[PDB]
């Protein structure tokens, strides 16, 4: 019914990963879960697919069965990676070995039914049409830290007209991600929680804007709640004006 | 392997006007191919399979056409939620291959960004760092150039910025520049501006503070 | 015969499994669990079709008249011409078969009540595809009897609950 993937993970480089994908509501049996891996800004990337077969072939219809081996490769994850089921056939496993920071990449399972529908002697795909929520995989020889939080405060340099923005600078932690809320959720409007940076000390950093009335600076008490769930870093930080 | 060449990169489309994607295969992939909608921050769904046949669940203005090498996606009446990247897929030759995607983005009027500029604070100043903040609030389109100087050198390498995804009601886009110095560095000089470009302003726009005023 | 003499026209529209279950041997866990004998037209018909004179036969694909056609049930005009495998003499005959979206098709049957394959209420005759037609009889067991139609003797395997 549904694929559930493992948690997020965080590697040195050089080192291993399992990610598992569950299926909720059934079973995978018959057809193919695959991997696809996706770099932060690009394109997908098929890593491969395992079948999970029904039971012992029927051999007099080998010659049209689209099935071509249990298991298939990339080529270029030929030699570091390895996928198995267990024998229930509710998880399939994907173990990528030997990681680079180009595998830095969200890494989706997939299913797909070969079996889709079958005319004049053979049958076809019908793609993949059930996707798993993804499994970030993070590859970074940094350790894990919890950010600095610092205010924008507002001025007479940060209003246009009626409206001012201020904010929270979310700096240096490893890794991803962090929340932001700003008064405890009560404000949700008007807040642009700008995408992570990597810097090149390997180290992530992000602002957290909103914009209110000016009337509001001074009388209106603005908090920003940063939560690093992987460094067990809570931070609420007020904000006012210069 | 076969190469799946996505054209144009990025669309920018008017709510209730058409879409038209393009994908062209090296070798001819015989309509087994398909389309996947990939919104921001999810995971991507599965649109049209065999080039034609439609996913179930999927509204009727989504259209796959073509065999061979060509194939184009409609999308006939664009609704702001349409916003994602449009990835196609052939799977006639393993192993199985991807376009780089194609951005659908929705069109609106021209806005020039709301430009303000934060000094650092002095909780930051005194670890050591200087970090200041310029940004560019709710404009569109997505393209702006953001330039740093600090009493008028150009500052080329120690800035990092960050564009939002577009916004699912306003249709526009924010920006943030972050300039980093040392603390040292920050105090040895007065003015920090940060200048910005945008098709939407006549002439570049200034945004500036003097440190300690 | 040939295996070009199966019909094959078989969409899974809703990825329940069941074409897989053409190709390979599934079997079920506890949870997943008249009319004349015409002609039908190949394009109702995915995988083989079994007829029942109580013994088990196979029907290939043939054009309108009766001459054998080999192109997998595809062509407009093929069709399982079901009666010519009926035995002249003998009042039983059933046959079974999937239509294109995997749900099994009967035309009794024993003479009566039952229903195809079906010998009593209990019990069916075994025969290759059993488990993808009748998924839920997995855990019958199976039993040699005898049975006499027209004065004739079948000698086949029957699954019984
Ligand atoms: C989809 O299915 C259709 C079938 O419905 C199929 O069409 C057949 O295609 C094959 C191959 O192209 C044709 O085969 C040729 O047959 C030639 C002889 O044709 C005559 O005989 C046919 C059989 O007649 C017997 O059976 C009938 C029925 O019981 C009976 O009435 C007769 O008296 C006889 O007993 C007959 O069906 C056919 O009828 C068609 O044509 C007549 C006259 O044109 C027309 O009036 C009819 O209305 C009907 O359209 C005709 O009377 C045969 O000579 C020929 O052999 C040549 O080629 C081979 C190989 O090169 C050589 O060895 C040989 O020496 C010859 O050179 C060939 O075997 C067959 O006739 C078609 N059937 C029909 C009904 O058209 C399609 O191909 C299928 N399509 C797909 C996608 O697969
Ligand atoms: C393969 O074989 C299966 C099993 O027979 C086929 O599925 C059947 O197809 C026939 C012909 O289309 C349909 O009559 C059967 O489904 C339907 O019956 C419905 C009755 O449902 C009740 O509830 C609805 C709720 O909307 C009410 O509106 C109705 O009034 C009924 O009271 C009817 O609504 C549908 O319109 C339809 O007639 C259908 N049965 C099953 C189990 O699906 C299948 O089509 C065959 N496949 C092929 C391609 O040959
Ligand atoms: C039973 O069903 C099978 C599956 O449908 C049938 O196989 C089909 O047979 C037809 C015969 O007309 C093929 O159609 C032609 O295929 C040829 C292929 O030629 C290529 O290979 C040869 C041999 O090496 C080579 O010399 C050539 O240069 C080619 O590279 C094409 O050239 C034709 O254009 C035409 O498509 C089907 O392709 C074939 N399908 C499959 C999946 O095998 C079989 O004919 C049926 N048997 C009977 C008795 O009817
Ligand atoms: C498989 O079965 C499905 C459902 O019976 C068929 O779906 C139909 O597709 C056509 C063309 O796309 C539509 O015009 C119908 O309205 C669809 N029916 C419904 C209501 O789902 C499908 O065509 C069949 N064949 C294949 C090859 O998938
Ligand atoms: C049939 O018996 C088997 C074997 O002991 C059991 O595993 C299976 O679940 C049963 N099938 C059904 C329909 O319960």
């Amino acid at each position: 019914v549904q694929l559930e993937q493992s948690g997020a993970e965080v590697k040195k480089p050089g080192s291993s990963v399992k990610v598992s994908c569950k299926a909720s509501g059934g079973t995978f049996s018959s057809f193919v879960i695959n991997w696809v891996r996706q770099a932060p800004g690009q394109g997908l990337e098929w890593v491969g697919g395992i079948f999970q077969a029904p039971g012992p072939e029927r051999e007099w219809l080998r010659d049209i069965n689209p099935i071509s081996g249990t298991i298939n490769y990339a080529q270029r994850f030929q030699g570091r990676v390895t996928m198995t089921a267990d024998e229930s056939m509710t998880t399939v496993y994907m173990e990528l070995s030997s990681l680079r920071s180009e595998d830095t990449a969200m890494y989706y399972c997939a299913r797909e039914n070969k079996f889709r529908y079958c005319r004049g002697g053979s049958c076809y795909s019908g793609a993949f049409d059930m996707w798993g929520q993804g499994t970030m995989v993070t590859v970074s020889s940094a350790s894990t830290k919890g950010p600095s939080v610092f205010p924008l405060a507002p001025s007479s340099k940060s209003t246009s007209g009626g409206t001012a923005a201020l904010g929270c600078l979310v700096k240096d932690y490893f890794p991803e991600p962090v929340t932001v809320s700003w008064n405890s959720g009560a404000l949700t409007s008007g807040v642009h929680t700008f995408p992570a940076v990597l810097q090149s000390s390997g180290l992530y950093s992000l602002s957290s804007v909103v914009t209110v009335p000016s009337s509001s600076l001074g009388t209106q008490t603005y908090i920003c709640n940063v939560n690093h769930k992987p460094s067990n870093t809570k931070v609420d930080k007020r904000v006012e004006p210069k | 392997e076969i190469e799946l060449t996505q054209s144009p990169a990025t669309l920018s489309v008017s709510p209730g006007e058409s879409a038209t994607l393009s994908c062209r295969a090296s070798q001819s992939v015989s309509d087994n191919l398909a389309w996947y909608q990939q919104k921001p921050g999810q995971a991507p769904r599965l649109l049209i399979y065999g080039a034609s046949s439609r996913a179930p669940a999927i509204p009727g203005r989504f259209s796959g056409s073509g065999s061979g090498t060509d194939f184009t996606l409609t999308i006939s009446r664009l609704e702001p939620e349409d916003l994602a990247v449009y990835h196609c897929q052939q799977y006639g030759a393993s192993p199985w291959t991807f376009g780089q995607g194609t951005k659908v983005e929705i069109k609106r009027t021209v806005a020039a960004p709301s430009v303000f500029i934060f000094p650092p604070s002095d909780e930051q100043l005194k670890s050591g760092t200087a970090s200041v903040v310029c940004l560019l609030n709710n404009f569109y389109p997505r393209e702006a150039k953001v330039q740093w100087k600090v009493d008028n050198a150009l500052q080329s390498g120690n800035s990092q910025e960050s564009v939002t995804e577009q916004d699912s009601k306003d249709s526009t886009y924010s920006l943030s520049s972050t300039l980093t110095l040392s603390k040292a560095d920050y105090e040895k000089h007065k003015v920090y501006a940060c200048e910005v470009t945008h098709q939407g302003l006549s002439s570049p726009v200034t945004k500036s503070f003097n440190r300690g005023e | 015969w040939h295996i070009n003499r199966t019909a094959l026209n078989c969409n899974d529209s809703l990825h329940t499994g069941f074409l897989a279950a053409l190709f390979y041997t599934h079997k079920f866990n506890a949870s997943g669990c008249p009319r004349q004998c015409g002609t039908i037209p190949a394009s109702q018909v995915c995988g083989p079709v079994y007829c029942f004179t109580p013994s088990p036969v196979v029907v290939g694909t043939t054009d309108r008249f009766g001459a054998p056609t080999y192109t997998w049930g595809e062509n407009e005009t093929d069709v399982l011409i079901l009666n010519n495998t009926r035995p002249p003499q003998g009042n039983w005959f059933g046959c079974t078969w999937m239509n294109s979206t995997g749900f099994t098709k009967t035309c009794g049957g024993p003479p009566c009540c039952g229903s195809g394959p079906w010998l009593t209420p209990r019990c069916l005759v075994d025969y290759p595809y059993r488990l993808w037609h009748y998924p839920c009889t997995v855990n019958f067991t199976i039993f040699k009897v005898r049975m006499y139609v027209g004065g004739v003797e079948h000698r086949l395997n029957a699954a019984c609950n």
